[PDB]
């Protein structure tokens, strides 16, 4: 049986304080197989709860586990520093022991637009026959944000990639930076360079802009 | 106290193989089984197989079976994950775990640190360091972003450090991101006061080890 896990929500936030409860449901009847696990970013996972309801040795008494039918939650009672993490659920019941998606547990903070900057290609870059177009995003919250490349008006899709760092260690945002790639011909078709940031801590979208050759 | 240590990242071409050890420590390693589970990039977690120390009894992912083999050496104490005929979509950080035996059910309590496992017909190369120069387009109301490009390199990892690790307050390194031509590019960057600009010196350190590439940009306004 291919066991399928989904977990609700995909992300949530919270703060010290705060009861949380996380969902995982199989897509078909597990019994009590069912484990949950931690991870925080560049580490393993570590074990929290087994067979649905059973405390790990070590693990503090604010995190439990319920099971009803295929509905299966995580809650910890009063959450701790400590506990912003992904929360996995992974079912024990049929091979392949399958592991839901994740839920990530990020820090509240008020809503912090992103301070938005553009960089055009270097002239360096643009010598070796490519043309990268960077758009920053720094210091949002929450993590939900949209940037859409413009050129001359037209609304590029495919030749971009974006990275996101983890919640800052100092004020809970995030940061995100978009790449444009061009070739160096496709670059000197067009004029305007826009990166439009859409983002909930802005009450319209915000562009950045510049002319190539300026 | 336990603990599971796995070998070092490895890079590998498509078509070869690849073994992980995973030494154990603080239990009796042959009343336990390890299990092999791993994380590709930005994904989730992921089962690869089951062995039994006492009997060598193993169980596969059905979607591995006949390429992945489980074995340990009970006179060690390690485990060893072997991956035959190598794709590019095996790229991925590999985890061994403990389970405990006779549990109704089976639950990993204790994981190694990983191993990277990167898959690539890529050719080591260094990276080429491109400013992202301050101008007022990056300056936003008394300060200003610049930053350093470092574009098309292979394997992973860079370093990048501002003025030699001087410099850290509003620095931000982001992941390296995999381009289609399957070479890495990341971004780092920097917010400072925009009247520092012509007054100070701002140097992004890129530190690339497989290609012994090592570069100090200096990034100047605009």
């Amino acid at each position: 049986d291919d066991i399928v896990m989904t977990q609700s929500p995909s992300s949530l936030s919270a703060s010290v304080g705060d009861r949380v409860t996380i969902s995982c449901r199989a897509s078909q009847s597990i019994s009590s197989y069912l484990n949950w696990y931690q991870q925080k970013p560049g580490k393993a996972p570590k074990l929290l709860i087994y067979a649905a309801s059973s405390l790990q040795s070590g693990v503090p008494s604010r995190f439990s586990g319920s099971a009803s039918g295929t509905d299966f939650t995580l809650t910890i009672s009063s959450l701790q520093p400590e506990d912003f993490a992904t929360y996995y659920c992974q079912q024990s019941y049929s091979a392949p022991f399958t592991f839901g998606p994740g839920t990530k547990v990020d820090i509240e903070r008020t809503v912090a637009a992103p301070s938005v900057f553009i960089f055009p290609p270097s002239d360096e870059q643009l010598k070796s026959g490519t043309a990268s177009v960077v758009c920053l995003l720094n210091n949002f919250y929450p993590r939900e944000a949209k940037v859409q490349w413009k050129v001359d008006n037209a609304l590029q899709s495919g030749n971009s990639q974006e990275s996101v760092t983890e919640q800052d260690s100092k004020d809970s945002t995030y940061s995100l930076s978009s790449t444009l790639t061009l070739s160096k011909a496709d670059y000197e078709k067009h004029k305007v360079y826009a990166c439009e940031v859409t983002h909930q801590g802005l009450s319209s979208p915000v562009t950045k802009s510049f002319n190539r050759g300026e | 106290q336990v603990q599971l240590v796995q070998s070092g990242a490895e890079v590998k071409r498509p078509g070869a193989s690849v073994k992980v050890s995973c030494k154990a420590s603080g239990y009796t390693f042959i009343s336990y089984g390890i299990s092999w589970v791993r994380q590709a990039p930005g994904q989730g977690l992921e089962w690869m197989g089951w062995i039994s120390a006492y009997n060598g009894n193993t169980n596969y992912a059905q979607n591995l079976q006949g390429r992945v083999t489980m074995t340990t050496d009970t006179s060690t104490s390690t485990a060893y994950m072997e991956l035959r005929s190598l794709r590019s979509d095996d790229t991925a950080v590999y985890y061994c775990a403990r389970v405990i035996p006779g549990t109704a059910v089976d639950y990993f309590d204790y994981w190694g640190q990983g191993t990277l496992v990167t898959v690539s017909s890529a050719s080591t190369k260094g990276p080429s360091v491109f400013p992202l120069a301050p101008s007022s387009k990056s300056t936003s109301g008394g300060t200003a972003a610049l930053g350093c490009l470092v574009k098309d390199y292979f394997p992973e990892p860079v370093t990048v450090s501002w003025n030699s690790g001087a410099l850290t307050s509003g620095v931000h390194t982001f992941p390296a991101v995999l381009q289609s031509s399957g070479l890495y590019s990341l971004s780092s960057v920097v917010t400072v006061p925009s009247s520092s600009l012509g007054t100070q010196t701002y140097i992004c350190n890129v530190n690339h080890k497989p290609s012994n590439t090592k570069v100090d940009k200096r990034v100047e306004p605009k």
